[PDB]
């Protein structure tokens, strides 16, 4: 009865609206005082003669699974692949955040905590720069903390002995794979008012250390100049969050910092001047 | 109760001050089973006059020693019953109880490590191509002592690093292997019991060595005394010991 | 091995898919959930409270804290306006505040809206204001009378501050959109019912707050992404 | 009509998107009321 | 109930912590002899007054199953294709070890003896080095000591009557297989203290001989010159181990040989001097 | 043929991934099994056993087998410190010991350790020492009062040569980081309760031994490669 | 909820990751004790 | 309970060893005549006193299925494609032998009659002669005798209005398909002591005639010069076979024939020579 | 279409597989089975035939019968060797052999050896000879003493003249390897336990043959291909 | 545990390899014996 019901998109529903009368009385439901903290409990209904309505709209598009529930970008990695012994370089380095894309960043940053799985989901595009291609295959690594570092195409860390790759190679479809909540709390913060050990760097940056995203092309030294760009996607599964926000008013400066301030230019919100307000 | 005695043979081995004793990875030594088993010769089980403690030539313990080690069955080479059934056959399997003694003073103090290590494959000396020679990990009961000295064709001989458990890894992870330590203001003696330990129901005594007792003196053997300088003695008993493919005496 | 036909779509990346796909950390035990105060579990839980809308937004008053009120007078005895909002919810000014900003995050609009209003003037001051929600397919009313043919509340300010009216979900449509550009929602007018009164020495001048949230009514559909923030530049790692 | 679902996978986070539960509030946003 | 159990992954779980109180007696559970060879068996509760806490965590992914069960490097065959007369080269040899990479070396050898069923993951990779590719096939078989080796890009036992072979094709996916566990004895052996017939050889050498993996670029002669680097990656399926060892302390020098000695370099561990005991 | 479709992941090697294979030796029936004593089914086994730490790392007792004893001294009268570590577990010393080594298979990292202390001088001689286990938001306790002051056990050397001592698990979220790098676990501090007393003609100088293991307590989770190991050249075949 | 597994295989081998077991000690390595 | 069985492979089992003792008796079983053409009873127990041990060997892998079960190549085909207009040629034809190759054709030598389906995998490999390769599709038709054989890249009977074919295009994976049992007789011929109706050809070549199997380049006219080598595999599925005979002592000569003389070549078996018999 | 996701290996020819594959004969009936005697279901019927070890390699004898024969003389009173034999096998001379050409299709060795003697001499001629499997890490026995320590049987040339002794299985390990080129399986050495004697006017020297088969014992596995048989030159059509 | 097979064709020779059956001698090659 649960395969039926969500298959139409029903399980969720909103209130109908019931019909009303002329009200005469003492009982003043649209005088309170927002003083209390308090949203109004005024409906339709209260401070109107209204009809019955059958409403039949939905909530499952609203939930927190649907909102956050769907994949955007959060890192753009580009390898120029150089031949100059080929093995002293090419390979991304990245440390990995939701908070280099803003369109995501935006989203998840409603909240103050956040749970979730994660599917990640990869589009790598070669550009091509020689006259043609080749075959050209890719690794990439997931390096939590502490884990060795790949400091050249070369090193041994692409063993890859206890840590999970993932390769692509030209012609594959997008790769794909799924994440267990991995903080070390409850929770993830999107938000943290506080500094580490030593009294400094105020902020996520203490929080969440997920580790990186180490590239590197594998296919051994060949001719062909290319360049490689792999798309970073992010989908959460399975979600909580708890202690709604509000909206991030002005653009993103930095990662890890709700710094604004941006050099010579103005401060500017989202809102738009009107010339006079008795004017819509 | 930290006395024990111990009878194995014609055997009685007694020591006043001990540590309980150690039963290695928790099994106590058997004959092998019919489950187990692969050749199908019936083994020849010698009892008393092979299963009994068989002591070795004693080492010197000074203010320099920095360790010693022996492998078996190989040190029992020589040794009475149990020896020359090794050479008279392919196949053979035991277990040891292995009876490590040194006794000093309360007025001294030192510490040893007594570990019992399976499958202790050491490390060549030098560095490329070398290997270790036949002779080398078959010294018979008189074992290797840890010398400072330059050696006999260097390029056949295993590292002398003791705190590298001779194998390359970190002495002090020592502890996995069964072992118990001599520590002088404590005890005097240890003891392990051993059960045979193998990837296969019987090997060969000549060319295989399924343990090798490794001492090395973790506490310097520091004191006013007149005798500055004492000995450990090794004393070890198969048990349960079986061969078999007998033929004629391997030389 | 089993027969099988591939079908269009194959191999594609669609963003809003849900599949499975292969766990990278296989046997990996994430950590004990605990009790968090304030959990939420859907949208609608935030537009139900209870926001400031920037009701004056003249480039005089732009990046401040008085853009959230507006000044009533004593020295007027008049029907006059005192100020006008567009209705539709992702719309100036009110796209803003949370249900707009929320709104703003899908194309598709329904319900009815609650308008709150407090007075913050002096315990002795008093007036009397009329809010009115004019319907669609008219212009913004021009007059008192004008306005007060539509859907009202006649607010007297007493020992409650506040008050809340609601303008009714009323539309050709179930749904509308949330861009709509051309086509209006209605409006909400806020005229003098009688005069504000003062007493000897208090300020003359009295200031008008404004909140809005959803009713139980209200519901939003077809998630798409937001038109209120944009990245120019690159974010600093 | 209805549609089938099984998961395919060893571990909790392969699963796919989670089912919807009742909103439910309790007020705690709107009215955290300390005497009702 | 472990389809379930084991989906959120908690079969195999950890202690609670209980209250404890304040002890006076003549019992003395934090005084032991740690000359007896036995670990201590003092917990939080003996020495310390402590609370009641439930524990939630897994020593699931602790498992013999989860450690060596990830696939990492044991081997990389590069292939370099001559064009002289083109059958007298071009195949690769390989006699089979798992200890010629470190990375996985060392996990194995935290134990004295393994057993296990293997899974061969295969990445081949074509290095171009003219204008471009064209059709590649290569052909990797198994050959089992005894079996005839093959001695050119041509002879007959590339026919693979009775040997396994797979042949991978530029654009088809990884190649994958298992293997059952393939001792002549109860297990595998990570170290022989013992020799062979001639009295030589210390060490694994005599152990296990898996015999060999031969590669040929299977493609008739053609005009590209190109490089084909096929890396071999082994993951334990089904495993047991027995008698751990402590982790190896220093580089690898060479295969079935414990040797770590090294020319003309300081011998080096990964212990880190300080400069004084008093402080951290 | 039936009707199927692809889907993101496919095609690619996983690392970690099980998924079956065909076997290339079919029929093939793999030797008996056999008993062999000490099987290790967990890792956690490993990390439960008393392991020897490096307390005396100074580049001049490096190599020896003296880095792993630490020398008290008759000659003092005083409440001096003896030593310290850092107690986080993949840290340096214990880095090298079993449970350090095996913890560094790992990024997390919980529970409790057991540190065991075993003293090597002569029969006669006689020491009370202090060990210290202070907790973090605080620096290395500078003298005896500041490291007592959290949680201790008092040793007093007697017929039994051993004293075990434990830190429990006290921190702020469930697990930590095997490699925190600049947040720590705190530290452990060996200080003079009274003084190494001596007889007549006895060794003035007598050692002091140090181990470590995990309680019932310990767990480690997501597994990563090792730091403390790496392959600089190829190896040999 | 739970999840689905069958084996599509003829020999064991091909058989995926097994199932774990509970650690059941015994002390062997932390306590093999003689007189307990 | 045969599910499981042979998942870990045990069905065919291996006897044990019994117990046996000291015997005295005028039962000599170590004593028989091998004249009778009969192999001796003798079991070791009987000759010497033996333990009990609990055999768990298996056979399994000894069985006929085993043995001719796994696929290995009978011919190679080449085609080299010309352009003089281009439909005179490019054509394979073969007759259809396992007698081509040494290495299957010595197992199934190995017993008089068998009986079984057949499993046909194809390995074909473009050898790329021009700057390129281009769009290269193949077809692979069976012409059973009597049906009508093309002569031509040309010919209608690629038409292959009832007879079978299987089509390869470059990038395509390694086709297969099963045969039937095709024989006219109860089992196929490895070997025939008679001759044609006309006293002529002796041997198989009689027997089993199957028709030959016809490749030709499907892709019109163009421009690159290619080579195309199809190698055909093949693997007995259902076996039962009779009279087995001893296996092939020397190198083959002749298909069809069990000639073995070669010309100025020492006739070798292989068998090895000893300087004397009294050492080993 | 149903969702489905491709994991390594496909696409992949392994000459080991077996799955199905559409039959290019559909329908097609094939012929009668009929009763054909000797049929072989398994290999190991064949092993455990007799067969004839070519014991005489010199290369004096080598492409003659008389490889297959030994000879002994009435000229000779002594514990003299007559031959000796590598007992693995695949080896040399046995691979030759039935089962030694089967044992070369796999890799691995194990169960017991039936080498039966058949004595060709005068029906009045008559010798007792001894013979001797010597059990490996010891070298070929060099004298009567040294052989007859190990396992043997001391055979009397009578009425039968047939004997069969048997080389147990006596192994490390449960298997052996069929190419194991340095390990030994043993040897096998015949004797002369008394004299062959003659009457008058009959031949003065008397010959011996040597068969091969495997006991109930016996198992090969894991199969590959053979070491006895080469392709050198191609094979005409 | 054990495993899972069908056929998915309509003809006997697509099918997968043949299950094991007893070796069942008779003992035809090693003794034919006409009196036993
Ligand atoms: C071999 C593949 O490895 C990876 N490729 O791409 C990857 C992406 C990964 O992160 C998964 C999503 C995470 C990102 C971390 N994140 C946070 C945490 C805290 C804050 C304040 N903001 N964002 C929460 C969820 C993990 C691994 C790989
Ligand atoms: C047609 C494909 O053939 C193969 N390609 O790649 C292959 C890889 C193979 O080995 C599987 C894993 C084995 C390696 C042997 N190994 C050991 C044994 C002893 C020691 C001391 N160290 N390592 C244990 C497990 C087997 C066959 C192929
Ligand atoms: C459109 C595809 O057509 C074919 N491509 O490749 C093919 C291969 C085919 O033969 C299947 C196996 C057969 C070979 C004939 N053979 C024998 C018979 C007698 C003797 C003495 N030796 N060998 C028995 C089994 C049949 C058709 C095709």
């Amino acid at each position: 009865e649960n395969y039926i019901d969500e298959v139409l998109n029903e399980v969720l529903v909103v209130p109908n609206i019931n019909s009303s009368n002329p009200t005469t009385s003492n009982s003043a439901p649209a005088l309170d005082a927002a003083e209390t903290g308090h949203t109004s409990s005024v409906q339709p209904e209260d401070v109107i003669e209204t009809r019955y309505v059958q409403t039949s709209q939905t909530r499952d598009e609203m939930s927190l699974e649907s909102f956050l529930g769907r994949s955007g970008c959060i890192h753009e990695s580009k390898l120029e692949v150089t031949l100059a012994n080929y093995n002293k370089e090419n390979f991304t380095v990245w440390a990995i955040n939701l908070q280099e894309m803003a369109q995501i960043r935006r989203k998840f940053e409603l909240f103050t905590y956040t749970r979730f799985d994660s599917e990640i989901t990869l589009v790598p595009c070669i550009s091509a720069l020689s006259q043609d291609i080749g075959h050209i295959t890719m690794q990439y690594m997931y390096v939590p903390p502490g884990a060795p570092v790949p400091n050249s195409r070369d090193d041994y860390a692409w063993q890859s002995g206890t840590n999970a790759s993932v390769f692509w190679q030209h012609g594959q479809a997008y790769p794909r794979f799924s994440l267990p909540f991995l903080s070390v709390a409850s929770a993830y913060y999107m938000f943290y008012d506080g500094y580490d050990e030593q009294d400094q760097n105020y902020g996520t940056a203490n929080t969440n250390n997920m580790g990186s995203l180490c590239s590197r092309i594998v296919t051994e030294k060949h001719i062909h100049k290319v360049h490689i760009m792999t798309r970073i996607y992010h989908k959460a599964k399975h979600v909580k969050a708890w202690c709604p926000r509000p909206p991030r008013a002005l653009e993103y400066t930095r990662a890890h910092r709700t710094n604004f301030k941006i050099e010579d230019r103005s401060i500017q919100t989202a809102i738009v001047t009107r010339p006079i307000i008795t004017t819509a | 109760d930290r006395i024990i005695q111990i009878t194995r043979g014609d055997s009685t081995i007694t020591s006043q001050d001990v540590a309980n004793a150690i039963v290695a990875y928790g099994v106590w030594p058997h004959y092998l089973s019919s489950k187990d088993a692969s050749a199908i010769d019936k083994p020849s089980q010698p009892d008393t006059s092979s299963n009994r403690f068989y002591t070795l030539r004693s080492v010197t313990w000074s203010s320099s020693s920095k360790g010693w080690w022996w492998k078996l069955p190989d040190a029992l080479k020589d040794m009475g019953i149990f020896g020359e059934n090794m050479f008279y056959h392919y196949l053979g399997r035991s277990g040891y109880t292995i009876h490590v003694q040194c006794n000093a003073s309360k007025f001294h103090q030192g510490t040893l490590i007594v570990a019992l290590i399976p499958e202790h494959q050491i490390a060549s000396a030098l560095h490329g191509n070398v290997n270790v020679g036949y002779n080398y990990t078959h010294p018979g009961e008189t074992g290797r002592e840890v010398k400072a000295e330059t050696r006999l064709n260097p390029d056949l001989q295993p590292t002398e690093e003791y705190w590298l458990n001779f194998d390359g890894t970190l002495l002090g992870n020592i502890t996995i292997f069964p072992h118990q330590f001599i520590n002088l203001r404590s005890n005097n003696s240890a003891t392990i019991i051993a059960p045979y330990v193998n990837a296969v129901p019987m090997d060969s005594m000549r060319s295989h060595n399924n343990w090798s007792l490794v001492i090395i003196p973790i506490c310097p053997l520091e004191t006013s005394s007149a005798i500055n300088t004492i000995p450990i003695t090794i004393s070890i008993s198969p048990m349960c010991a079986e061969f078999s493919g007998a033929r004629a005496k391997r030389q | 091995g089993l027969p099988v036909f591939i079908t269009p779509g194959s191999g594609q990346f669609l963003t809003t898919d849900d599949f499975q796909s292969p766990c990278a950390l296989p046997w990996y035990h994430p950590t004990k959930e605990i009790s968090i105060p304030g959990e939420v579990k859907n949208l609608v839980e935030i537009c139900q409270v209870d926001s400031l809308v920037p009701i004056n937004n003249t480039d005089t008053y732009i990046n401040s804290e008085n853009m959230y009120s507006v000044v009533l007078q004593s020295s007027i005895n008049a029907p006059d306006k005192i100020f006008s909002i567009r209705t539709d919810v992702a719309s100036q000014p009110l796209a803003t505040t949370l249900i707009g900003e929320i709104s703003s995050y899908f194309t598709h609009w329904t319900g009815s809206l609650r308008f709150s209003f407090m007075f913050c003037g002096t315990a002795n001051t008093t007036v009397k204001l009329l809010l009115a929600y004019t319907p669609p397919g008219i212009a913004e009313p021009t007059t008192r009378k004008d306005a007060m043919l539509g859907t009202h509340v006649i607010w007297d300010v007493g020992l409650q501050s506040t008050i809340s009216m609601v303008v009714p979900w009323i539309s050709a449509s179930h749904y509308r959109n949330t861009s709509p550009g051309r086509s209006t929602s209605g409006y909400i007018t806020c005229w003098y019912q009688t005069r504000l009164v003062i007493p000897p020495q208090t300020p003359p001048t009295a200031r008008l707050l404004c909140f809005v949230s959803g009713c139980k009514d209200f519901c939003l559909r077809m998630a798409r992404d937001t038109n209120l923030h944009l990245q120019s530049g690159a974010i600093a790692q | 009509l209805n549609y089938f679902n099984i998961n395919y996978f060893k571990d909790a986070a392969s699963n796919g998107a989670s089912k919807l539960e009742f909103t439910q509030d309790p007020s705690k946003f709107t009215d955290p009321v300390k005497d009702v």
